[PDB]
């Protein structure tokens, strides 16, 4: 009878496994039409409509989190197992600059063995662009046995998380008060999870990754490198590489932290041997992060007369312009899972995009900057994940507004005041979007039409009307001057992208000053415009989710509904879901432009080879500066030019990329059937098909119905995203692996 | 011969294709070492390529000017193994599938909960019906004769 | 290749005919709307009721079949133009070999013959084909505004 | 303004009237059904065409039918 | 603070009526509440009722009726909606005969009633050029 | 026709036209559509029952 | 060739659209029916389900197999 958990709440039985749709009150009666099948999967994780108790929803969410973490652990275990058994990691360790990472071999069936490429190191397989080899090298993993043991540990951890989910749904489910301890949860997630994870990783780096990687960079082969445990039992194997361990932990406890400058450095730049960040800098960074997060975890009052109450902090932040201020926000975020999901997903996607930027900007792994496929894939993948997560955060904000928003509890607070002037916000955001689009894109079109008319001096180019990004160049200058002036204890700039020397590893450029000209001005304003339009769609969905001048009772129709009818001139897509659908489209557009800008700019003005005398030759040859300012330039010098490797991949080991290119084109075009058409035509065609089936006595008892309007839109957008992202995926991968 | 094509056994371009593929595979084989699994895999590829080309040559297959086997599907039994025999095989298999599906639909359509037995299959009855589809050509021309294959006017029609 | 593309043309013709004939016959009513004749040839819908009635009018059948007509005419004209480009250039073996698979079309017709068009104006100069490149981009833009 | 017609298949279940967002339909006495009531459309000038009325109709092919016609600031749902 | 004492304690929203409800028509909903309950405006956000007479103005009949439907959740039933033309031309709209349209009242005549089902509608070809 | 009888729907604008249903109750009052028929197949609106006139239903033998 | 083929497609779609318009607004079942029996045009609305079902079957057949052969070659 614990005060935090309920014991044996749900019986572990297979009876409900044999009753599909048991969770829903409407679906439990059984299918009558094929719409029931689709409704079954669309409501599976909508725990809000399955129970009327916040406690049950919270417990379901907790167990679902455990299942998701078990799935993630299984995926990581699979990655490590493939590295251990079906990879050339050992060969890549001895030749990182000449062996391509491969960790998946393809069975010899139907002639598909051509996919096993010549990745080097007496190996055949698919080249890997996830950068696991570089990460494992940075971890100090020098043998495939360690990868096997990490895979075994991942399997054990996945089983543990599965057992935890089962235990906390069926044997000991926490109570609502336990879930609502946001102060305790924040304290623990900030100190324990974040800070202690940073501290543990700093310890691992210092004791395992720092010596092993230093020996690897010194040229010591992985076979004669001591086993990682020997660096702990023997204080002399690590005190030779870093002659500060001879003093032990006495400098730490005597506040003489200057003695540890051997392995806790602040250098900046990149390791000249590997092209990645100095691992001493990384260990010092993780140590500082650990201390900062542990300190930050002692902020909120949990069980003693010590710390802050988030309710008292929010309620004190009022103002003349904001009425009641943040009063009621604590009740909103402690009684609505959707609001928490909105905030967490938005910040999580933004964090993913920031991670993507800082990855290539400052390569943190050895021999990852010179693996161009890995860098391109990591950036594009993380930016895509960030965009998807941001759209999801907007969607769940809209869901909270529709479902969990209480008008009485939010009288004259920030949420109320935002809804009260939603018109002004949306109208000014509309004006900003029109201004930004007009300018950015019409400058592009003006360049295109001036070039087409033979007026080269009328373009918005560097040798013409020039739009120099002076503000960004000022920041670039400030960073390259930071070491010794504003960061006096730095030896080198944080990233060579801001300026400095060309860093090359094995005649391949790792990082180099990224010059910003009029071409970068236009593409940056294109980014701003696309982001603003996506924000416009999502914010219009969130703010007008409850009511509008069209439908004053839109909240009574729910978050997900197709329309209110053909009246009022037509009320299609007025939902808030139909705004997360359009916003998904515009996020695809924005992220596609972002990754295109990254790919072309890097290939044209960063990546390449360096001659022995110091001459820099890039992959494309600097065509970004003069040919990325017109749409015809993007079509020809980027799309047409770099699509050569994809279309000429047939018969080679990259033929799978051409096949996926074609299939993604097919899927993207397939999406337009659902996006352009309507439900009535398909229902009436199914009518004649059903007539034929009845004529042959083969009409199913479950009456076949065309997909609902909302499901038609969902299928269309899912296929559109899959096709477009897969086309860009195949194009990028084939292009950056070939060259 | 038929349509201006020639047998692949006497098509020079066919042998040129075989030689070029084998040469590419051997050049790939040259860059690996000893009896290592990559060399074994490439050698197996070479052997399979040679076997496939030899089988296509000795298969009554007509090759065009590009040295690729062309299919003669006008209906003549001479090239009957290209389309006609696979056509019969597919017709048998697909008729089996359709017959067992229709029989299952009509069988569980006379129970208390026909819709339940469509998402949750009666595996015993399903297995009973599925292995009975080998007589689908005979069953179809024994149910059509009895009038049990086609509905007449209980089928629904739209307004016009 | 001619065989396969003729079957593609037949598929396009049959699907366009299916859409148009279905719209014509179902114009006076169906099960979802047994009084469609009372609403005229062109009306938006019958509402979200009865499961949803988007694009239920006969005009919507024309609207959907226009896409299929454009696709079928595109297939026909692609086939004709590629066949005649290979015939005029002399490399009829290029069509006879690469026309049997989709990537052959994408690489040897579109990607191959689009090179002169896109270089109608470059950062170095322009040709009398510059107007055609501008019209190319204009058509892409109007296509995507239609997508809007 | 749109046109709304009521047909004698009406069973007087009132679901159309309580679904109208603009107070167009009302229940009036009748002798053609068990409930003794039939829907009426005396305020079609306020009809917006949202067709919520016939989404709540349980009869087989509807007893209330909305025929969209000429548009008005009331029928277009214009707050401006 | 506010023009009239019977107005709900609303802080004003940029979602209210526009120049249309000054030269074409405006709609006013009146009701009496026992408690100063906090309710959501059909236009903007949260407003506070008056413990007594309450009067609200809107640009559409649908907005007033949505507010009235919300009022039913507060056990408020006596709400009445009027239409005001550009001058003070008041016309009672929603409780037209004092009884809600969902309840049958004597004195109502059927409007728009056809004495046949849908299938009895005339063929459009016979309704050409009239 | 009576309760439990099987009838064929003759109404053309019906989701169950030409189909067979089960009569739930035939009203003896002066209503226009007294016959209430229940069907196994739900219509597009989800309902599985409807009131029919005496001349719109034909009893199955 | 391109101009005339595009014009041809437009004209065919217009022919079918105007056939649909004739069905909606000009077709009279009474004129095309004599004592219950229906004439050659009115009978097209009786087996309309058969026509649409077989058009759908032909379209699915051709699409499935043309795409299958093309993707097999790919
Ligand atoms: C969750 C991530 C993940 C993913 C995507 C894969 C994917 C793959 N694994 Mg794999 N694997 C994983 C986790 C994963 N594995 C884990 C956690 C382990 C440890 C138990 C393994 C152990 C493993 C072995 C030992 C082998 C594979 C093989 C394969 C490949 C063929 C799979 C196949 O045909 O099975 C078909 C499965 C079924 C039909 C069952 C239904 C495929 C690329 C095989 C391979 O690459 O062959 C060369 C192979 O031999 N995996
Ligand atoms: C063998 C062990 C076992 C058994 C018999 C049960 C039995 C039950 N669970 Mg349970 N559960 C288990 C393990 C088990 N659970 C574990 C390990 C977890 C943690 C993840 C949970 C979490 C959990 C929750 C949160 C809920 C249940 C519920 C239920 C009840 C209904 C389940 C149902 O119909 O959905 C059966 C569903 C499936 C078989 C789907 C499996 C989904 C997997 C995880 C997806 C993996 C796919 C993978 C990612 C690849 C995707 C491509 C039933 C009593 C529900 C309940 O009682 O509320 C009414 C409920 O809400 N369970
Ligand atoms: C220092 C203590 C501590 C630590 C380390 C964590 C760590 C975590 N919590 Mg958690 N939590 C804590 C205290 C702590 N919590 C307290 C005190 C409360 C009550 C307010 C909660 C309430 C809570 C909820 C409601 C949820 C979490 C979730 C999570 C996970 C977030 C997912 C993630 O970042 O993946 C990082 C993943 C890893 C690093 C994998 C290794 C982590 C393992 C499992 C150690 C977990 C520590 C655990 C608390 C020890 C208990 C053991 C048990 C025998 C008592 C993460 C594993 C979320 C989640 O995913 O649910 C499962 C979630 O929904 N926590
Ligand atoms: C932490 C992440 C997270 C979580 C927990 C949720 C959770 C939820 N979301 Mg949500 N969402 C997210 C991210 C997330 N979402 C993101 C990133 C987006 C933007 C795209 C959305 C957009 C979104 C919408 C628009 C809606 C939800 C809804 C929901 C709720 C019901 C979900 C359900 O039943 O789906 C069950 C799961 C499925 C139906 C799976 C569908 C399969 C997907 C679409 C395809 C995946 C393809 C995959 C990549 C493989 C393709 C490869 C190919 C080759 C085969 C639930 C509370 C719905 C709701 O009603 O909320 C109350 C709703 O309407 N969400
Ligand atoms: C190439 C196709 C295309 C184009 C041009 C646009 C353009 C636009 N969309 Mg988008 N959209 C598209 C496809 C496209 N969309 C697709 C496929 C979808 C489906 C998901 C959407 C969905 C969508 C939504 C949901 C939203 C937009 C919005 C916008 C507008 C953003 C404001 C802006 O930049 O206006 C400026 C106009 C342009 C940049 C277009 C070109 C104008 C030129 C360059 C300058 C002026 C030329 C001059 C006037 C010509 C005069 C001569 C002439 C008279 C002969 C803009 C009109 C948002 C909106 O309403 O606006 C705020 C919005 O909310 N779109
Ligand atoms: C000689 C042939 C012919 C004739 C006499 C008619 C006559 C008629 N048709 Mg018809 N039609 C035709 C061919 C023909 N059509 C073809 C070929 C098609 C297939 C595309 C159609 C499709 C069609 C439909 C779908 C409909 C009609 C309708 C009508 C009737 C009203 C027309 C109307 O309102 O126009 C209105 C005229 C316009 C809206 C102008 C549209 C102009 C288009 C958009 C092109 C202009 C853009 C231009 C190319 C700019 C270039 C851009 C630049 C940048 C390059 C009328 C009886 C309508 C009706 O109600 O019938 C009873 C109806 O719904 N027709
Ligand atoms: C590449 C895009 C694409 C594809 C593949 C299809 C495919 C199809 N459409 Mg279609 N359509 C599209 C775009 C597309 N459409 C667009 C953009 C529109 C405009 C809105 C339409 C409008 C439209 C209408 C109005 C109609 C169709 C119909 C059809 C079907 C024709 C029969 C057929 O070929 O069966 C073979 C099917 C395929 C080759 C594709 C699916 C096969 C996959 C690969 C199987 C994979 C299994 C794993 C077929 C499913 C007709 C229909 O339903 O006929 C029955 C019909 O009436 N479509
Ligand atoms: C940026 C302007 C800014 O944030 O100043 C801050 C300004 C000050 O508001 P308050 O003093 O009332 O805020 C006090 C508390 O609400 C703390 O949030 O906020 C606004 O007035 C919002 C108007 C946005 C207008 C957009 C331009
Ligand atoms: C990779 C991976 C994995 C593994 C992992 C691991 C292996 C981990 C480890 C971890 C660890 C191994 C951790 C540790 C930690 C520790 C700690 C965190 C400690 C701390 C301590 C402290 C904090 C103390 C303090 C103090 C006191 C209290 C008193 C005296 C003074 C002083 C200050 C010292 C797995 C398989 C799962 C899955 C896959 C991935
Ligand atoms: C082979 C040969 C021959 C023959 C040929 C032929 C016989 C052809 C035919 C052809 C044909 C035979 C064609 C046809 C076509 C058709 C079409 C193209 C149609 C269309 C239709 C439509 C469009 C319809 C419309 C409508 C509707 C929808 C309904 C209402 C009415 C109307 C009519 C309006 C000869 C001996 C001479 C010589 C050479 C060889
Ligand atoms: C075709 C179509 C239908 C009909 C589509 C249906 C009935 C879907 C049928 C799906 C089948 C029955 C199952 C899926 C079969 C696939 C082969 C499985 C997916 C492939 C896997 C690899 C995932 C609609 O209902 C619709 C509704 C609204 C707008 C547009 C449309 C629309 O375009
Ligand atoms: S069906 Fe399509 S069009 Fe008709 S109302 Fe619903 S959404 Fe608007
Ligand atoms: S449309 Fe249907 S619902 Fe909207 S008002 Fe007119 S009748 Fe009432």
């Amino acid at each position: 009878k614990s005060t935090i958990v309920d014991f044996n709440p749900v019986e572990t039985s297979f009876e409900k496994w044999a009753k599909p749709g048991q969770f829903s009150r409407t679906l439990a009666k059984g299918p009558k039409t094929t719409t029931w099948i689709w409704n079954l999967h669309a409501d599976a994780h909508d725990f809000d409509i399955q129970t009327n108790s916040l406690q049950e929803v919270s417990r379901k969410i907790f167990s679902a989190h455990f299942g998701q973490l078990a799935v993630i652990f299984l995926w990581l275990s699979g990655m490590h197992f493939h590295g251990a058994y079906f990879s050339n990691y050992s060969a890549w360790l001895t030749n990182p600059t000449s062996t391509k990472p491969s960790a998946q071999i393809v069975w010899p069936i139907v002639g598909q063995e051509v996919l096993n490429a010549d990745v080097g190191g007496n190996f055949q397989g698919i080249q890997i662009t996830s950068g696991f080899f570089q990460l494992w090298r940075a971890e100090g993993i020098t043998s495939e046995v360690e990868l096997y043991w990490t895979a075994v540990g991942g399997l054990v951890a996945s089983f543990l998380m599965l057992f935890a989910g089962w235990f906390h749904y069926h044997k000991a489910a926490p109570k609502l008060e336990w879930f609502q301890n946001v102060e305790s949860m924040l304290n623990h997630h900030l100190a324990g999870l974040l800070g202690l994870g940073s501290l543990s990783w700093a310890g691992h780096q210092i004791h395992i990754a720092l010596p092993i990687n230093k020996l690897l960079d010194l040229g010591v082969s992985p076979e004669e490198i001591p086993l990682p445990y020997e660096f702990i039992l023997n204080r002399d194997l690590i005190a030779q590489l870093y002659p500060s361990f001879n003093k032990g932990l006495t400098p730490f406890f005597t506040l003489n932290w200057g003695e540890y400058s051997d392995f806790l450095t602040f250098k900046g730049g990149l390791n000249p041997v590997t092209g990645g960040l100095w691992l001493t800098d990384t260990a010092h960074h993780h140590l500082a992060i650990a201390v900062l997060f542990i300190v930050a975890g002692h902020m909120y009052k949990t069980n003693w007369f010590l710390g802050h109450s988030i309710k008292t902090i929010l309620e004190a932040h009022k103002g003349p312009f904001t009425g009641e201020g943040h009063k009621g926000l604590y009740e909103v975020l402690t009684t609505s899972w959707h609001a928490q999901l909105a905030i967490n997903l938005a910040l999580f996607g933004s964090l993913s995009i920031i991670v993507a930027h800082h990855m290539y900007a400052m390569p943190p792994y050895p021999y990852i900057a010179i693996d161009y496929p890995t860098q391109l894939s990591l950036f594009t993948h993380h930016v895509w994940i960030g965009g998807f997560c941001i759209v999801g955060g907007a969607a769940h904000g809209a869901i909270f507004f529709v479902r969990d928003y209480n008008a009485a509890n939010n009288y004259n607070n920030l949420i109320d005041r935002v809804i009260r002037h939603r018109d002004a916000i949306i109208s000014h955001l509309n004006w900003v979007c029109i201004f930004l689009g007009c300018h950015s894109f019409g400058l592009y079109v003006h360049n295109d039409t001036m070039r087409a008319l033979g007026r080269s001096q009328d373009l918005f180019s560097d040798n013409a009307i020039a739009l120099k990004p002076i503000f960004a160049q000022f920041i670039q200058n400030l960073h390259t001057l930071a070491p010794g002036s504003t960061a006096p204890n730095a030896l080198t700039t944080v990233s060579y992208a801001f300026g400095g020397d060309v860093i090359s590893v094995g005649s391949k450029i790792a990082m180099m000053p990224i010059s910003l000209g009029t071409a970068d001005f236009l593409v940056h304003h294109i980014h701003a415009f696309t982001i603003h339009v996506t924000v416009l769609i999502l914010l219009k969905g969130v703010l007008y989710s409850r009511n509008s001048r069209l439908i004053p009772d839109k909240a009574n129709l729910g978050f997900r509904f197709p329309c209110d009818g053909p009246g009022r001139g037509g009320t299609c897509q007025v939902s808030a879901w139909d705004h997360v659908f359009l916003g998904l489209f515009w996020m695809y557009n924005s992220i596609s432009i972002v990754i295109f800008h990254f790919s072309w700019k890097m290939q044209s003005d960063v990546w390449g080879t360096v001659s022995p005398t110091g001459a820099v030759s890039h992959i494309t040859g600097g065509n970004f500066a003069q040919s990325s300012i017109t749409i015809n330039g993007w079509l020809r010098d980027f799309l047409w030019s770099q699509a050569a490797q994809v279309v000429q991949s047939y018969g080679s080991s990259l033929s799978a990329y051409g096949l996926i290119f074609l299939g993604a084109h097919f899927i993207w075009a397939f999406s337009l059937m659902f996006l352009f058409s309507g439900r009535g035509y398909w229902q009436e065609l199914i009518e004649s098909i059903v007539w034929a089936h009845n004529k042959l006595k083969v009409a199913p008892s479950i009456q076949p119905r065309a997909l609902s309007i909302t499901q038609g839109r969902a299928v269309g957008v899912a296929h559109y995203l899959l096709g477009g992202i897969g086309t860009t995926w195949a194009f990028f991968l084939a292009r950056i692996i070939s060259v | 011969d038929i349509g201006g094509l020639n047998p692949c056994k006497d098509s020079e371009v066919f042998q040129k294709r075989l030689a070029k593929t084998v040469k590419k595979l051997e050049n790939r084989l040259k860059k690996y070492e000893e009896g290592t699994p990559p060399q074994i895999a490439i050698q197996q590829q070479i052997t399979q390529t040679k076997q496939r080309f030899t089988r296509y040559a000795d298969s009554n297959l007509l090759c065009g000017n590009d040295g690729l086997p062309h299919l003669i599907t006008d209906g003549r039994w001479s090239h009957g193994s290209e389309f006609l025999l696979p056509s019969i095989l597919f017709l048998y298999i697909s008729g089996w599938i359709g017959w067992v599906g229709r029989k299952y639909i009509r069988t569980v359509g006379q129970t208390s909960n026909p819709t339940e037995k469509e998402i949750i299959i009666d595996v015993p009855l399903a297995i009973s019906i599925m292995t009975s589809g080998f007589l689908w050509p005979f069953a179809a021309w024994q149910e059509f004769l009895s009038g049990d294959l086609i509905a007449s006017d209980e089928t629904i029609t739209t307004s016009p | 290749g001619d065989f396969l593309v003729h079957h593609a043309i037949a598929l396009g013709l049959h699907t366009t005919t299916l859409i148009l004939v279905k719209g014509a016959l179902d114009a006076r009513g169906s099960k979802l709307m047994p009084d469609k004749k009372d609403f005229g040839y062109s009306f938006p819908c019958d509402g979200p009721g009865r499961g949803g009635t988007c694009d239920i009018s006969a005009w919507d059948a024309f609207y959907l079949a226009m896409f299929w007509m454009l696709n079928t005419i595109g297939w026909v004209t692609f086939y004709w133009h590629w066949k005649h480009l290979t015939l005029w250039q002399g490399n009829q073996v290029q069509f006879n070999e690469s026309s049997n698979y989709i990537m052959g079309w994408l690489r040897d017709y579109l990607w191959l013959n689009s090179s002169p068009l896109i270089n109608g104006y470059n950062p170095f100069g322009m040709n009398s084909l510059s107007v055609w490149a501008w019209m190319f981009l204009f058509g892409h833009l109007v296509w995507a505004t239609g997508f809007m | 303004s749109h046109t709304v017609k009521i047909y004698d298949t009406c069973i007087g279940c009132t679901q159309c009237v309580r679904a109208c967002p603009t107070d167009v339909l009302e229940m009036v006495p009748w002798d053609g059904c068990k409930a003794g009531q039939i829907a009426s459309a005396p305020r079609t000038e306020d009809c917006v065409g949202c067709k919520r009325c016939e989404t709540a109709c349980p009869t087989d092919f509807l007893s209330v039918r909305v025929y969209l016609g000429g548009e008005t600031t009331r029928s277009l749902g214009l707050a401006y | 603070k506010l023009k009239q004492s019977d107005f709900p304690k609303f802080e004003g929203s940029t979602g209210g009526w526009l120049s249309a409800a000054k030269n074409e028509e405006k709609y006013v909903i009146i009701w009496t509440s026992k408690d100063a309950s906090l309710f959501e405006m059909p236009t903007g956000g949260t407003a506070k009722m008056n413990a007594g007479n309450n009067v609200a103005y809107f640009a559409r009949k649908e907005q007033c009726l949505a507010l009235g439907s919300q009022l039913r959740g507060f056990k408020i039933t006596n709400y009445k909606i009027f239409r005001i033309y550009p001058p003070l031309d008041i016309t009672l709209l929603h409780p037209f005969d004092g009884v809600f349209p969902e309840k049958v009242n004597q004195g109502r005549s059927p409007v728009g009633k056809r004495d046949a089902s849908i299938g009895g509608n005339p063929n459009p070809a016979s309704l050409k050029f009239q | 026709i009576q309760k439990g009888s099987t009838v064929r729907i003759l109404r053309k604008e019906s989701y169950w036209y030409n189909e067979s249903g089960t009569v739930v109750v035939v009203d003896q009052s002066k209503v226009r559509y007294p016959v209430l028929v229940r069907f196994t197949k739900v219509n597009y609106a989800g309902t599985n029952t409807n009131n029919f006139g005496l001349n719109e239903v034909e009893e199955v033998v | 060739y391109t101009h005339h083929q595009y014009i041809a497609g437009f004209l065919m779609v217009g022919a079918f659209a105007h056939g649909a318009i004739f069905f909606v607004r000009d077709y009279d079942p009474a004129v095309n029916t004599r004592n219950g029996e229906k004439n050659v045009l009115a009978r097209m609305l009786e087996h309309k389900e058969a026509i649409i079902s077989h058009l759908s079957w032909v379209s699915l057949f051709l699409g499935f197999h043309t795409l299958g052969i093309y993707v097999h070659n790919d």
